[PDB]
């Protein structure tokens, strides 16, 4: 009796509940039909539930029953490459995936003691991302743009990237057509990233309740590495449309209304999910273990996407977002038009980890670019309006184009850390001053292609060491002039 | 079984029943002695259901029978359906006797699991010149019409209609939400005359009618478009189903309209509370499964010329080519009158079509775009100012122009023109040697009217 | 005369940029107002 | 004496009692279960009180049990909470062992009385430019930092940290509220390699807690620079106090989430009822009475980036020194984003700073607007057309924009440039001669992120 | 023919009487049934066919076509169109006529602004001439 | 002579004193009896006749008149003088100040419009001179 309960009210997905009366908060419960139902508000005669499923075959006077346990999703290594409804049921019909352990969905980050400062770097393969806006294991990025501006291909290009790595992908997709998310496993499942990588997917026929709730169990199931010394990184495909998700039902909890009829609390929905992405100290993972591994730190990257209207940034959710990561990657539609691409601002575009998170040669190298690139923008800009220019500012206009030429990069092409590092040094020692513009993008493979074949041995000596002394400074150099003396582009 | 009504506000009814069985969410009920029935849309508890009737209500009162169907709003659907006009419910209109099918088909139904998707995204050829060059198709896909009456969007509503069952043997579903009762008679009247309308199906809902029977119309034509899709002809190949929506815009708004009745926390700018999920189970079900495919044409209204609005918004997430109509170039006298400038196609990329038919259609938008840059310095200064190269442009894209130019099927009563179905080959084929320049002598007014290069080749060698 | 034409074009071409982005202003402006006046509404409404 | 719990939704329990014993407004009750401590906010006859849960409510049913203390939140002061982290409640999280002391203070107190208030009149001098140029402090007042995400609020509190803190005799609190805790961490490690941990005391509510624990959050650090004001050498005089508050802004939007379920009607864009009310009982205990002087500084986050909402607008008043951060400024690279209009101090007036100061403050505010005023002409017509004295108006002030940038020291990493530091009489020299007219020629690209008139002369050279 | 003297002042007055009898409010307080109320008024103005004439009287007349035309008026305040009940009217109808104010009393009458003003029957409903 | 420090933020007070009593909100949820709420104050000021004055005293005073002047202030968000309760403060009050944060930042201190502000009464009040 204190366990078997009715239902006595079903519109539009929620189901309010009589008896039940040990029923705690969280808890799972399971209707008639292997239906389950998780419990949101508690009142003095009744019980509130929303129903993970398909709702239109429960009825009034059905009976529902409380597990007991709390709403866990099943883990473990075992689930690398397959794809999974949002409580971890397979759907690609290549059979049941083992699983040893089953985790919590609802949990809190550890405290301030229990972290450590991001200093291992994550590499894209984005020589913009790389160098402007450096990222680090433990570091959360946010992705903001408007509407088919290019968020998605950024997003895969790093879990493609990120192969021979040791680092564990988790990919969410929340309102997206299924046509989307079955030509993304395809293209995931062609370059072999899937042996390494797990989908969770909800789409937009699916109910509000699992398009809400599918993050929290995909950020549970990245956690199961950063908290044994293994990493992580785990991919939301949109925030706005969980928000808008919990906004339907909110008002359809009758609760307050607000700014663009969001309710009061859609930052504490945020913050709890994007704030579990953190970096471990060694004594959390000894702890944790029981001293199973010990010298071993955790890691756990986020990369959210979000999405603007006529691509502000001054809304609410945007700017609600913005405020928790620790920067943001913005996407311009009229730059995207423009024929540059991927497009980036760098104005807005910042990251709060800064020169921690990179190699030495790079933090040496790209030391104050965006800064110029924002004044470059404001200034060419203004010289619109402006009928006479002097030297300065013709010498900045020219430098700037230039960059920004040089920041152009096609799908499916990444680069080394030694392409990066040989690129920006022939930028910033202006190099690049007598080439012609239209030029550039071409001038720059070529460079590529002339130390690819020769100076091979520093190539290796870069990529793996990624170290800077006098003698990489001055092969470089060597090498740089050998290309314009003799070659052609 | 035996319920009671207890409570007429207007459309809203709230029925009462007995305690063990309360019909679930969508079944359909009838009421007894009188042509209404009532389609469930929450439960309250005490057995009551609020639901809302489709037809006027006057008439009706406190204490009445109604009985249940246990099952949504079944219409019939079979071959018999082409050539008719069918009501919300599937009952005929155009006094033409009963339908002769008798297979009825729920249009309440879950969309395809992720397994059942295709295993690639493919063209859907036509045949119009502009629409596969320039915004290219794709089975599954959906296409949004842009322009309103006087550019004549019914003509090519025909020459689709025609196109689809000679070429790729489809059938095709029309469905109207919120239509003129005028217009559509014309509409109606003009398909009978070009001997096009034993190729279709017709489902109609007008402005007079509740708010409940224009939202819960486009399901009625969805569900026969499946059925017409899921058949299978020996060899099971399915077939390609085309399926029409008058204006999206007033079926969101009649499901806003559908809300506020029931009651609901309004959200945003008046819009419902569940704005987003209408749209998603309307269009998650234009689909290509491995046996067949069926795509959409929805024609869209933006308000107050704000595309960030929240149903433009909402609807634009799921539009795949965009069509628009100028009537600058229908005054021009020009048919079809399409955009070559203002519309969009996400197939158009290279990993889809291809190389060359992409570079061609990049070209040619570049080349349209530098002369519209050029005529307004052409009509303000004049002709020979202008460089020998640009010039060049101007000719380019007047030939261009006209050579976008087709005649159709269904104006051959009209002016006695047998109709082109150009397949895409010969049109990339002229597009290509047409910017190289080897039709530089050729005059301009070779080019009108001409359903292939070849065509132009013997118009332009006869005179 | 010949600059007064390139002046008086470069003008309108500005004025239209301008009106562009004051009509964007105006449409979040609108929505917004909406938005509030039907809140009100509703909450006074669940008052009485 | 023991109830039991009857409703739980969200942060938001309310328990019932026996008829005389019901505990009163703000003490706190235990849950014999499991670690919970509840507040009461609101009585409801029948022996019933509302309260807020300070930690998790997962596991929590109905028919739990509960005990009352009969005394509010009391926390630990004195000098053993120097180098210490603490929780809301006072519970230690550095893991380095208890807090001894017996020395216990509640944290709900009524505010001085008007007889006791003091005045401040001594200055302080940070270091930054446009700070003590356009905006300047005094001892014992209030300073203010408001700004919308993204902008510079923090890397200005923690340079003001470093400037001022770490070279001052006396004690120390630093309060997170709903804050971010990677920068908790990396601020602690920072404080402990300088060797200066143990003059300052920390209190850490952020982000990841239910907001029952960030809305109790600043008081307890309040009550702790409490004790340190009040308390007196033995025969010997005392010492400053410094107060940090991290954001403010969480501390009402926690009592906006909760609002609504404690019964409050809306009002306004969705705030609650009792805006003012609730912060001022908290924002007049910041006080420098005739015993002690306190000096705080606090960061105010502006909601959607506009400075009208009813939050940033209630707490205008309640400040003597306002710093307004704006994003275009930062979008423009400029840095730090401070705006000279719209920033104000109340010891700006002739007498307290002197002649020269107010003259040089008050003609680099009127150029600066009359800039701003004049850039819709530009924006519309054009340069040419505008009076010269006009261009060298807009000269100026493009130089004086520039010239308010400068390098910090906690911001090398992000620039790879080391930090600086501007004596006050420096920058007056400096305004002074651009206002002037002398340092005309010297092209505006020698003013960025350089500290001094002497810095910026090597710069204009080194081009 | 039939001359609607102002259907603004009908919704006032149904947006009144709704109102006070506690119906669901929403833009402009207005209920949730103001577009079906002016389009089942506007629906009935047609032209049937001899076939229904004939059907309805028993074959008394026959061969003559029926007819009911409509021209209901609108006023707007400060000379908007994007208010509520007007975007209804004017998406329901078959055509506008325009009458401005800055016309009016600068002397020319009729104020008629035949830039936006349409209709979509056009030349079929004119003789030859 | 009477002067109020501003009385919007007895206005704000009110407002929470009134929600908190459950009375109908309205317009940025200020319930009803705003407008009497200033009026019933700001009509006090008055000046009275010498009758008036002899017969309150009982002749204790005779030949004077005595007068209560009003400046009450009231603030405005970025120029919005169109908001709910500086309009009814503007219908009751027989002058206007108004100060401009634009006039105030380019150094006219004090910032006083002149072509806002208006004053009823008029020369009337002032001396020959
Ligand atoms: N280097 C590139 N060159 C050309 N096109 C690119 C490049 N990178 C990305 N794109 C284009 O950008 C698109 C990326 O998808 P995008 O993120 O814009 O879709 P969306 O609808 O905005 O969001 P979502 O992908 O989440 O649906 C691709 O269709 C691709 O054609
Ligand atoms: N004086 C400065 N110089 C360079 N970069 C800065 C400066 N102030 C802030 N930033 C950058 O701006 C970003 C946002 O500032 P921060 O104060 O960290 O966040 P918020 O503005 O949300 O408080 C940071 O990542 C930081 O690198
Ligand atoms: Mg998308
Ligand atoms: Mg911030």
């Amino acid at each position: 009796a204190k366990n078997e309960g009715t239902i006595v009210m079903v519109s539009d997905g929620i189901v309010r509940i009589h008896g039940l009366a040990d029923a705690m908060y969280g808890e799972m419960i399971e209707f008639d039909g292997g239906l389950f139902g998780m419990a949101l508000n508690l009142e003095q005669d009744s019980v509130g539930a929303v129903v993970l499923g398909n709702y239109l075959s429960l009825q009034e006077g059905q009976k529902a029953r409380c597990t007991g346990r709390v709403l866990e999703v099943p883990v473990g290594p075992e689930l690398l490459g397959r794809v999974v409804d949002a409580l971890g049921n397979p759907i690609d019909g290549k059979g049941p995936i083992d699983a040893k352990l089953t985790d919590a969905v609802e949990k809190v980050a550890p405290g301030v003691i229990w972290r450590q400062s991001v200093d291992q770097p994550v590499q894209t393969g984005y020589k913009s991302v790389d160098t402007m806006i450096p990222v680090g294991r433990g570091q959360r990025e946010l992705i903001i743009g408007d509407r088919q501006t290019g968020k998605t291909a950024m997003a895969i290009d790093a879990i493609i990237a990120q192969k021979n790595s040791g680092i564990k992908c988790v990919y969410v997709a929340i309102g997206q057509k299924q046509s989307t998310i079955a030509n993304v496993v395809r293209k995931l499942e062609e370059t072999g990233a899937m042996a390494y990588t797990t989908v969770v997917a909800a789409a937009a026929a699916d109910p509000a309740a699992m398009q809400y709730l599918a993050p929290y169990s995909g950020c549970t199931m990245g956690e199961y590495f950063r908290d044994r010394g293994e990493d992580a990184l785990i991919i939301y495909d949109d925030l706005s449309k969980q928000a808008v998700a919990y906004r339907q039902i909110s008002l359809l909890l009758r609760r307050p209304p607000g700014r663009e009829a969001y309710p009061g609390d859609v930052f504490y929905l945020h913050s709890r999910l994007l704030e579990r992405a953190s970096r471990v100290s060694a004594e959390y993972v000894e702890k944790f273990t029981n001293g199973a591994v010990t010298g071993k730190t955790g890691s756990l990257t986020a990369l959210p996407i979000i999405e603007t209207q006529a691509g502000d940034v001054s809304a609410f959710v945007p700017t609600n977002v913005i405020s928790i990561t620790d920067g943001q990657i913005f996407l311009e539609t009229s730059l995207f038009n423009a024929g540059i691409r991927p497009a980036v601002n760098a104005g807005i575009s910042v990251s709060r980890v800064g020169g921690s998170a990179q190699t030495k040669i790079i933090k040496k190298l790209s030391g104050g670019i965006r800064t110029a690139l924002a004044q470059y923008r404001e200034l060419a800009a203004f010289a619109q309006f402006a009928s006479d220019l002097d030297e300065a500012t013709r010498k900045q206009l020219e430098h700037g184009q230039r960059v920004t030429e040089l920041m152009k990069q096609k799908q499916y092409a990444p680069y080394s850390i030694a392409d990066q590092a040989v690129s920006v040094y022939a930028s910033n020692e202006g190099y690049m001053a007598d080439v012609e513009v239209k030029k550039i993008v071409d001038f720059d493979a070529a460079l590529i292609a002339y130390f690819r074949s020769e100076y091979a041995p520093l190539m290796k000596q870069i990529d793996e060491t990624g170290d800077y002394n006098k003698d990489i400074e001055a092969a470089i150099k060597a090498g740089i002039e050998s290309f314009k003396a003799t070659q052609t582009y | 079984s035996s319920g009671r009504i207890i409570q007429i506000i207007g459309a809203v009814i709230d029925v009462e029943f007995e305690r063990t069985s309360v019909p679930k969410i969508y079944d359909a009920l009838q009421v007894d002695g009188t042509e209404t029935t009532l389609e469930v849309q929450q439960q309250l508890g005490d057995g009551v259901v609020r639901t809302i009737a489709m037809g006027s209500t006057e008439g009706l009162k406190r204490g009445l029978t109604v009985t249940s169907t246990n099952a949504p709003i079944s219409v019939p659907v079979g071959t018999a359906t082409l050539g008719r006009i069918m009501d919300v419910l599937g009952r005929p209109i155009d006094e033409a006797g009963p339908v002769a099918t008798e297979e009825r088909l729920p249009i309440h139904r879950q969309a395809p699991s992720y397994a059942e998707q295709a295993a690639s995204t493919d063209l859907l050829e036509t045949g119009i010149k502009v629409i596969d060059l320039l915004c290219p198709f794709a089975k599954g896909g959906k296409v949004g019409l842009f322009g309103g009456a006087g550019v004549g969007k019914t003509v090519n509503m025909m020459e689709l209609i025609n196109n689809i069952a000679k070429a790729h043997s489809g059938l095709s579903v029309f469905a109207g939400v919120g239509e003129r009762t005028r217009e559509g008679n014309d509409f109606y009247h003009e398909m009978k005359d070009s001997n096009v309308l034993d190729k279709v199906a017709m489902v109609y809902g007008q402005m007079n009618e509740p708010p409940g029977n224009r939202l819960r119309v486009a399901l009625t034509g969805l569900t026969m478009a499946e059925y017409f899709r899921d058949e299978k002809d020996e060899n099971g190949k399915g077939r390609d189903v085309l399926l029409f929506v008058d204006n999206i815009y007033r079926y969101t708004l009649a499901g806003t309209e559908v809300s506020a009745l029931l009651g609901r926390m309004p959200s945003a700018v008046g819009y419902q509370p569940t704005l987003a999920e209408e749209m998603g189970v309307l269009q998650e079900r234009i689909t290509s499964t491995k046996s067949g495919s069926i795509t959409s044409i929805q024609a869209v209204y933006v308000p107050a010329d704000d595309l960030t609005d929240p149903s433009p918004a909402t609807t634009f997430a799921h539009l795949d080519a965009t069509v628009v109509l100028s009537r600058d170039i229908a005054s021009s006298g020009i048919y079809p009158a399409i955009d070559p400038l203002d519309s969009t196609s996400r197939q158009l990329d290279p990993l889809v079509v291809g190389q060359e038919h992409y570079e061609i259609a990049r070209a040619v938008q570049n080349v349209l775009q530098r002369y519209k840059e050029l005529k307004d310095i052409i009509a303000i200064l004049g002709m020979d100012e202008l460089a020998e190269e640009d010039k060049l442009v101007v000719y380019r894209a007047r030939k261009i122009q006209r050579f976008f130019s087709q005649p159709f099927h269904v104006a051959e009563v009209f002016t006695g023109a047998p109709g082109k179905l150009v397949p895409l080959k010969e049109t990339i084929r002229g597009f290509k040697g047409l910017l190289a320049g080897e039709y530089d002598h050729i005059p301009e007014q070779a080019f009108y009217m001409v359903g292939g290069i070849d065509e132009v080749i013997a118009k332009a060698e006869k005179l | 005369q010949s600059a007064r034409m390139v002046a008086m074009k470069a003008a309108t071409d500005n004025a239209g940029q301008l009106i562009k982005d004051l009509q964007l202003i105006y449409n979040k402006l609108r929505q917004a107002a909406i938005t509030q006046e039907i809140s009100e509404i509703v909450g006074g409404a669940a008052a009485v």
